[PDB]
């Protein structure tokens, strides 16, 4: 019930079992080999099962490399696919593909359970009637593009921009307000970057809540895959079992398309449309479907997106979009302003923004926010040539009531509180409401245009205008 | 700058294997200073040169193409 | 001074004529080769998939 | 035997093996007539053209209709010929589908009728006609600027309300009224329903009873949207060959037989050339388009409509359509919203005929002074839009007191339009017209109202208009 190695092809292994004693498809298989002289490796496997050949041949795909494998190779059956472990044990611990502790802290014993990646997706019985909307705390998000509960979020945004911040106290909310455990899993990005994300998860004090899997571009595409199916299946745990409403964050999704179009072409499938494997729709769908809110818990799922030259037809981005609920865009020219989030208020959408969800008020505030907004940024080329002198009195109350609004869009984070000595703020929906209506309505045009930078609610901008003497 | 500097050189009379095999090289002998404590600099000039040459020894193994016949 | 203005006002006329003639005529090479560049992308696209169908 | 069987069916495309030396010839047709031996099998009545020979005894074919339901070993039959597609008198005013046989619904066609094969070469050069003659239709734009051809393949360039149909229709009524012939209606891979209006208005005008229809709409596969036209074709050589007539043969949307033969070839399994048309689009275009000819005894002439798809007359469709077409008929929706029926753009219909070698020279200088005082006339809009009526000039004030009686003296009464309007409608021989325009060109007709010129077939009836108007 142990065979050999028939081809090593890249990251593509063929390994051929006795007759009637095949595995099925999507289950782990390991090579544990000893060098027998010094003309060999010692390597250490993990295969998973791909295809079925002709004659009892398994097409697989590797974990890790495949630099040292000899034709001939004993691979051992493991008799299921990838399991990994999850429970309060992966709470603030780094994870690989495996299921193992990258991190040096201990290793997890064998009492634990283990989850399967592979696993069908809800019923549709099973799942929520109808929407509910994730509060965060964040004015930009709950006001102008509202997250659903169990949705899919894109993050528009590169770096020097905050978006480790806003991921930051993404988790700091849901963990201080819903019970909502987090699951960071990132996909083939940047392990500088990674390693960043991580030394800040320990400086915030935010890992005591988040499990992590990091696979990254070192690795080959077969671990590139299985990472966000680890970190999924580590937040469905939570879901399935402790009934919470879990964050998973899946870093550049794109990766995971890719990573597919690498192994597509050496698994022996024809090429399908801009080079992309031809089982992309579904390969996608069966990581984006298992992101539900069902009748016990919840997973929402805030995924940065990387879109290459910013081309938006391209299939794998196409696919990533048809599954996305809401997008917020971070932008460059407001970090710069000093608008902490640096959401871009314009541009970033929800499906969520609609009377039936969010209700009459917070629909008409944040359309009429919208609207000046936008009618602000039809006049940056006429106030940045012809100056404000010479515009009107009705624009530029226009860009007074928007400036108003632009630095009230800021909040002070509570993962912010160790650089600044401010403590940060969780604004619920209501309250943000009003202040946007108060200042639409004219409420706030005698205090200055600070007091409105980096303040939770708008007592707290009565308060600090009174403390700067107005 | 030569008393610290290492020149690797995949010329384009050298076949595409030695073309393939030269930022791999580059690299292996700037980690050999990187896991000693040394700080290395390493210039990869032309990587586009390594894509054509590692596009050039695929298409020969006779694996299939993708787009722009890269593999 | 009045019939200045009004020469001033036609000669801004028949400046922004031709600039919309100008304009029209470089739209209309543009999408010459805009179809030329459109007919090369995807016989391109179409020999990149069948070369990698014909490669198995 | 002539007996093979099925091995292999894959989509429209299905492979039958035969016995060695009993293979049948490339193009011909297969019958599949099976009944239903069990409550597990279909009955099938299915009809496949011979593509290619595979070698080892085998022929690949391409389908009729659907190939749902067949089953390897199922035994085919070998007619020995291509199609076999009715011919003669038994075939006008009858709908029949790409195999011949009649979709209408009144009866079938014996067995001892004349049936002509689909593939035949094209006439040879011993049989054409040594000169170019005029296809006089009795349309004053038709027969004035853009003169059609026995012989002659013209594009129509419109559709989507703005008088096609009516124009077709008035073509058959004049063509069979005067010059004796048929026409023969193929609509290659359109909409069922515009079949059917089209059908319904043939149907009440009366024009149906002298033109054979041949429908192969989209349902059906693309080997049969591939044949519609040679199967309308080789109805219309039947009148000109054994009958010895003029022609008409009608081509809706010649794009389709294109794009059909594309989508043939790539279920064929050939390389695609330039923009995905199969390699063989030229010789295809050629196969049935150098079988449109005259001949020494009678002649088809062929008005086709042309898509030229992404608004491109390079594309490679288009670019191997037009380098048969001898002229062109454009029809404009400026023109229809206007009044003047038929719609055709007298500026922008160009024509190959149109020189005084094959018109003459009076109907050359005549069709060159209209063209010149039309585009006069559309150089002065602007003027007129700009500055008005009044300051323009005299012989600029002359030009556009003629062009308008020029412009709408181009309509016509159509006798299809006499079921709409009452009016009889008129045949305009191409002596009248040219002399009817002279006559306007040399300022004859100066003092009537330009409404008289409107909807009126010769150059003294509309003096009789004017004098029964005032």
């Amino acid at each position: 019930t142990r065979g050999r190695v028939i081809q090593v092809m890249g990251p593509v292994v063929d390994v051929k079992f006795e007759n009637g004693h095949l595995p099925a498809i999507y289950n782990a298989l390991k090579i544990q080999h000893k060098a027998r002289n010094e003309n060999e490796v010692d390597i250490d496997l993990t295969l998973e099962v791909a295809l079925h050949l002709g004659d009892d041949t398994v097409r697989t795909i590797a974990m890790a490399s495949t630099d040292g494998l000899i034709r001939g190779m004993e691979v051992i059956d493991t008799g299921a696919p990838i399991s990994v472990p999850v429970g309060e044990v992966t709470l603030g611990r780094v994870f690989n593909v495996l299921g193992e502790p990258i991190d040096l802290e201990g290793d997890i014993p064998a009492d634990a359970r283990r989850d399967p990646i592979h696993r069908p997706a809800p019923k549709f019985e099973e799942l929520a009637t109808e929407v509910e909307i994730l509060e965060t705390g964040i004015k930009v998000v709950d006001l102008l593009a509202p997250y659903i509960k169990g949705g899919k979020i894109g993050l528009f945004g590169g770096a020097g921009v905050g978006k480790t911040v806003l991921i930051q106290e993404l988790i700091h909310n849901i963990a201080q307000e819903h019970g909502g455990i987090s699951v960071f899993a990132g996909v083939g990005e940047r392990t500088r970057e990674g390693n960043d994300l991580y030394h800040e998860m320990k400086d915030s004090g935010v890992i005591s809540k988040t499990a992590m899997v990091f696979g990254q571009m070192n690795e080959p595409p077969g671990a590139r895959m299985r990472v966000a199916l680890t970190g999924l299946t580590m937040a469905e745990y939570f879901r399935d079992e402790q009934g919470q409403d879990v964050l998973l964050f899946i870093d550049n999704i794109f990766r995971f398309t890719q990573a597919g179009s690498e192994v597509s072409a050496l698994l022996g499938r024809m090429p399908s449309a801009v080079g992309y494997q031809p089982t992309l729709a579904t390969e996608m769908g069966q990581l984006q479907e298992r992101i539900t809110s069902t009748a016990k818990g919840s997973i929402t799922s805030i995924q940065a997106i990387y879109v290459p030259a910013d081309d938006y037809t391209d299939p794998a981005p196409a696919t990533t979009f048809s599954h996305l609920d809401a997008t917020t865009n971070l932008e460059r020219k407001l970090a710069e302003m000093g608008i902490y989030p640096a959401v871009d208020p314009l541009a970033s959408t929800s499906r969520a923004l609609a009377p039936e969800i969010v209700g009459e008020e917070h629909y008409q505030v944040a359309r009429k926010v919208q609207q000046t907004l936008q009618r602000y940024k039809e006049l940056q080329d006429i106030i940045a040539i012809l100056g404000m002198d010479e515009l009107s009195d009705e624009d530029k109350l226009v860009v007074h009531r928007a400036r108003r609004i632009q630095f009230f869009l800021s909040q002070n984070f509570h993962v912010a509180e160790q650089f600044t000595g401010q403590p940060g703020s969780y604004v619920p929906v209501k309250e943000t409401v009003r202040g946007f209506k108060e200042i639409l309505e004219g409420k706030y045009d005698h205090l200055p245009e600070d007091a409105f930078r980096l303040v939770g609610r708008i007592e707290e901008v009565v308060e600090k205008a009174k403390a700067m003497g107005v | 700058a030569l008393d610290y500097t290492i020149v690797v050189t995949a010329s384009a009379s050298q076949p595409a294997p030695l073309l393939f095999l030269a930022p791999y090289a580059g690299v292996a002998m700037g980690e050999y200073f990187m896991y000693k404590g040394k700080h290395v600099l390493v210039v990869y000039d032309d990587l586009s040169k390594q894509a054509a040459a590692y596009r050039e020894l695929s298409l020969l193994l006779r694996r299939p193409p993708g787009r722009e016949a890269y593999p | 001074l009045l019939d200045a203005k009004a020469s001033e006002h036609a000669a801004r006329m028949t400046a922004m004529k031709n600039a919309t003639d100008n304009a029209n005529e470089l739209i209309r090479t543009l999408t010459l080769s805009y179809n030329r560049a459109r007919q090369a992308a995807i016989t391109q696209e179409i020999t990149e998939i069948v070369a990698g169908a014909n490669a198995l």
